[PDB]
RNA sequence: UUGGCGGAAAGGCCUUGGGUGCUUGCUGGCGAAUUGCAAUGUCAUUUUGCGUGGGGAUAAAUCAUUUGUAUACGACUUAGA
RNA sequence: CCUGAAAAUGGAUGGCGCUCAAGCGUGUUACCUAUACUCUACCGUCAGGGUUGAUAUGAUGCCCUGACGAGUAGGCAGGCGUGGAGGUCAGUGACGAAGCCUAGACCGUAAGGUCGGGUCGAACGGCCUCUAGUGCAGAUCUUGGUGGUAGUAGCAAAUAUU
RNA sequence: AUACUGCCAGCUGGGACUGAGGACUGCGACGUAAGUCAAGGAUGCUGGCAUAAUGGUUAUAUGCCGCCCGUCUUGAAACAC
RNA sequence: AAAUUGUUGAAAGGGAAGGGCAUUUGAUCAGACAUGGUGUUUUGUAUU
């Protein structure tokens, strides 16, 4: 018994994945998750993370 | 003709059927129960003293609220009747495994019923009439008696090492 | 001799329990002339054994035995805990242990 | 097909152990047990019979004779928390003890083959048993009644208590 | 035999059945989370059946394997079970109930010629 | 370390006593109480009585046969005390109760073993002097109990039947103590004095 | 085996004398072992079921019939070689 | 502490009981034990991370570290099962499919799945998806059947049969 | 001196439960060093058995616990349905 | 098929029966390892 001072098994409210099945996409969100771990410029983690958003979240530029 | 759970040899045993019989199930299994595990004989002669009274059926299952008596005092029981009905019913099933013993060539003095069994036949409808016009169904309980009578008749020691040692260390003690 | 006593005996009292629940993983033993829990600490890890008679023979011979050994003391009175490979029947509540000196500390 | 497949089939190999940093230091034995001392065996086909303490072997056990002139337990190994130590002791500075080893109690080498389904001792055991007892024996004389004391055996009698005893 | 793993213990055993399941034989004895107001089971009274949990999941080391260590595997035909010949220490191969007793005689003679321990060598043979 | 062992009740209380022996029930020892109408209880013996009434006003009402029998024996009040303190209702209590045997006076086979008390119970150890106590066989009497005068009539003969035993017992210790006496100061005698006994 | 005593649930106790086995009260002499380092390492005490070989005795009850001091039925109470 | 202190089934410090207490006041320690706390193992969730220059089944994977885990109404997620559809296993099957029974075995936390044994006679499965008239213990649920009650109540108006 | 309180990177003895991971890295100690190590999780030796022995299922017994489920309800075992 | 019933067999039963934790007892059940295995002269060289 603890005093949970926050929520507890709460998620981070992020997409970790995307939630399209496209499996070209895929390939590029596996070829960015390499590219964020494996580089320390915030680059490839920003567009990793934009990725991973939906059809709204992405509006045409 | 699948009879019933028999512990006994098709070769040693004759056997007798009946079913749809217009008799009352729950007398006719007090009737088969009585008999079970009796030699022929002493079983026929056990039922002529039923009709003349002279022995009861003891009712060991189906007995609630029928009346006590005195000759049931032979089987243990206070419960006793004098089914008519299904006794007939049986010495004409006994009679019939009587024959069919007979016939196959069974030994007389040896005959016992070894197993006997009553179930529970489709039950036929009928129309009684209660108070306020209600339709109540009145209806029967035939038997599928079916009995046979047969002939009467008449490991590894592992050990431990301690163990085996053991019993070789007192056989060469006391000698 | 006519004693051929090697261990000292024990009454199987009951299980560890509590007002209104038991354990039968912890069964308690009564120590004959043991009296202080610091008397008791010498039967500390000490072999108990629970013979009895058992139905058949089952590997040549009537008897059968559920072994355990003392694993703490338990109050004041020198009723030690005792812990076996399989619990107690729970029907020797009051029965008979057998608890040897080995493994010896003197 | 009755199942459909595993896609991930588990490696047939074996990974090796990780490095074991568990040495096998020497055995240290109870300050009551020294070479010379009266055991009172607990444990076995000799329960309750005095013994001599005689040689610590290296397969931490305990190597023991008890006379055999005098109580019949042999030269034979026990284990050191199955025995009970005592005060008395007896003088062992006559007998050699040094060829006693682990081999010299080699039972006999069983393989899968060799196993009796259904159910002589070696004249090199005896002889070495004699030369030994013969320093026991000639010993243990100078003290009074222990060889009666190592002849009996041993039993927990009615209403004294082990917690409290003195051996 | 297996590979080694780890002592397999199933942390529970006894199989969860239905409350009440024995009172009423209408009620089946697949286990029904009883989801009751008044529920005892759901309330986990003390002295009541336990309901299962997720705590009572098997060790992922040792999930799906039978005591002999392998994980069952369903073959009906010769060349699903060629499929296992090279994990033989891992797989047991369990030949399927509908499996004729003319054709389980190939699949048995080509497992044992494998390698391939089978869990019911006895399954519909004739004699 | 007995098989059994037979209690004496002279001097003892109801309470104290079951207790004690309540517990060395279940622990598996065998206890036969004897004497049991010699029992005391702390308590001037008429607060006592209507302690009694006020027990023997419990019966049930619709049928007074199927209620609390209240026994008036010294033997079952004392074995009416000591169930409730075991759980009589169950099957290890049932079997505690069956190694109990509680009598009066001190009937065979058990005249002629070595009866046994409780220190830990009696009435003078634990009962401050001149606290008045109620003893049971007087109690028992008021109470119900028709066999006060009888078992007293046939202690009395086995009184001077153990007091003869005495008698002849007392005169073999003089004679074996004699012995030891003669057979000590000797070299054998007082080599165990020093060695202990 | 002489006797006794014991009726509270006696079923036990005490004694005379004799034979018998052992005797660690003291001194000896021979055997122990392989149960292989522990595995209670089995020795008790109830109840019968088959048989060995002696002893001892050689019926009742119930149903059925009947009687009525009894009675719903049982039960009770009678009588009947 | 006593009187004051009287309620109706028998009866309540929980009971037995307890009198230098097993009562009241107080204090000392010792001791007992919660699913509480600590440590370890495992399950799961979450979080933060590691893991691709001939190197690993090619990553919803694997792994590491850590914290947690109650729960009705309710929400969401991952799954199991049923009727049917597309594909696939050149799947199974009259040498026995489905079904049914099985205090027989195994797997899964579980929904359930599998195997063995018996009856059985003609179709039926696994996986990737699609679809729905898809999962029952209740609704004084519907229909059908069967129970205890129970060989019981009752089969006694119309004088009566031998 | 001793009591009490406190401290020790003081020693030592006994007892219980646990052995998770699976090449190596690392921190470190002892070693002149070579190396070893109680240093990022258990090894070594011995014995018995090799099957109902351990274990499982089930039935029973015992110890303790366990109110009859769904629903309305602030509240259900309810003499609520 | 189940309800339900009979027979046989097993088991238990002092105003319930049924269930959980644990074990006894009885009944019943799968596993080992007995691995092609540190090889061992083929009776005109694939049994270690």
């Amino acid at each position: 018994g603890i005093d949970h001072t926050s929520k507890q098994h709460k998620r981070s409210g992020h997409r970790t994945a995307p939630k399209s099945d496209n499996v070209y996409l895929k390939l590029l969100v596996k070829l960015y998750t390499f590219l964020a771990r494996r580089t320390d410029a915030p680059f490839n983690k920003v567009v990793l993370k934009a990725l991973f958003l939906s059809k709204i979240n992405r509006p045409p530029v | 003709a699948r009879y019933g759970a028999t512990s006994t040899n098709p070769a040693k045993s004759a056997s007798a059927r009946g079913s749809y019989l217009r008799v009352s199930f729950k007398n006719t299994r007090e009737t088969a129960q009585a008999i079970n595990g009796w030699e022929l004989t002493k079983a026929q002669k056990y039922l002529e003293q039923v009709l003349d009274h002279q022995r009861a059926i003891p009712f060991r299952r189906f007995n609630s609220s029928i009346g006590r008596t005195a000759q049931g005092k032979e089987f243990g029981v206070t419960k006793a009747r004098w089914p008519a009905k299904s006794v007939k019913f049986v010495q004409g099933l006994l009679q019939n495994a009587a024959a069919n013993a007979e016939a196959k060539g069974l030994d007389a003095t040896k005959l016992y019923v070894s197993h006997i069994q009553v179930n529970q036949a489709p039950k036929q409808r009928r129309r009684t009439y209660r108070a306020h016009g209600r339709i109540n169904k009145y209806e029967s309980s035939p038997s599928h008696i079916e009995l046979v009578v047969t002939e009467k008749e008449e490991k590894v020691v592992r050990l431990t090492s301690r163990q085996r040692g053991r019993i070789a260390a007192q056989k060469r003690i006391a000698a | 001799a006519e004693s051929h006593r090697l261990y000292v005996k024990g009454k199987h009292l009951s299980y560890q329990r509590s007002k209104r629940v038991n354990n039968p993983n912890v069964s308690l033993i009564k120590i004959e002339g043991v009296a202080t829990p610091q008397d008791a600490q010498f039967y500390l890890g000490k072999r108990i054994a629970y013979v009895y008679r058992a139905s058949k023979e089952v590997r040549g011979s009537k008897i059968r035995v559920m072994w355990g050994k003392v694993t703490r003391t338990h109050g004041n009175s020198g009723v030690v805990r005792a812990t076996f490979r399989n619990n107690l029947p729970a029907k020797t509540f009051g029965a008979s242990v057998r608890i040897f000196l080995y493994p010896s500390n003197i | 097909s009755a199942q459909k497949a595993p896609k991930w089939y588990p490696s047939e190999d074996v990974a090796a152990l990780k490095k074991t940093r568990k040495a096998a230091r020497p055995q240290k034995l109870r300050a009551s047990l020294v070479p010379g001392t009266v055991l009172i065996l607990l444990a076995g086909r000799f329960r309750g019979k005095r013994v001599v303490y005689l040689k610590h072997l290296e397969d931490n056990t305990l190597l023991i004779s008890g006379p055999f002139k005098v109580n019949g337990v042999p030269l034979r190994r026990v284990n050191a928390r199955y025995v009970i130590a005592t005060s008395t002791k007896v003088s062992v500075e006559g007998v050699n003890v040094e060829k006693f080893n682990v081999e010299y109690f080699a039972k006999e080498k069983l393989t899968k083959k060799e196993k009796k389904e259904a159910k002589e001792i070696k004249a090199e055991r005896v002889e070495d048993q004699k030369v030994v007892d013969k320093a026991l024996i000639a010993e243990i004389k100078k003290t009074p009644l222990l060889k009666q004391y190592l002849s009996a055996s041993f039993s927990l009698k009615n209403g004294d208590k082990p917690h409290m005893l003195k051996f | 035999a297996s590979l080694p793993h780890p002592k397999i213990v199933k942390k529970h055993t006894k199989k969860f059945k239905r409350h009440h399941s024995d009172r009423y034989h209408r009620v089946a004895e697949n286990w029904r989370k009883q989801k009751g107001i008044d529920s005892v089971v759901r309330r986990r009274f003390r002295g009541n059946i336990s309901q299962p949990k997720i705590g009572y999941g098997s060790n992922k080391k040792t999930k799906f394997l039978s005591p002999s260590g392998h994980k069952t595997f369903l073959v009906a035909n010769v060349k699903d079970l060629e499929t296992l010949t090279m994990h033989t220490k891992t797989y047991a191969a369990e030949i399927a109930h509908n499996i004729s007793a003319k054709n389980r005689v190939v699949i048995l003679a080509r497992a044992k010629a494998l390698g391939i321990k089978v869990t019911n060598p006895k399954g519909r043979l004739a004699l | 370390v007995e098989p059994v062992v037979v209690i004496d009740g002279k001097g003892h209380l109801v309470g104290r006593l079951a207790s004690v022996v309540a517990k060395q029930l279940l622990n598996g020892q065998k206890i036969v109480v004897v004497r049991a109408e010699e029992l005391n209880i702390s308590g001037e013996f008429f607060r006592n009585k209507l302690k009694y009434h006020d027990f023997l006003r419990k019966a049930t009402a619709f049928n007074k046969t199927r209620g609390p029998f209240h026994f008036r024996a010294p033997s079952r009040i004392f074995y009416k005390a000591l169930r409730g303190m075991v759980s009589h209702k169950t099957a290890r209590g049932k079997a505690a109760l069956e190694r109990l045997k509680v009598f009066e006076g001190i009937p065979p086979p058990y005249d002629k073993k070595k009866r046994v008390v409780v220190p830990q119970a009696l009435r003078v150890l634990r009962l401050k002097p001149g606290r008045k106590y109620t003893t049971l066989g007087k109690l028992s009497t008021s109470v119900g109990w028709k066999y006060e005068d009888v078992v007293a009539k046939l202690e009395a003969k086995r009184k001077v039947s153990s007091a003869e035993y005495y008698a002849k017992k007392r005169a073999f210790t003089k004679k074996v103590a004699s012995a030891n006496a003669t057979a000590a100061e000797s070299d054998v005698a007082k080599q165990l004095a020093a060695l202990g006994y």
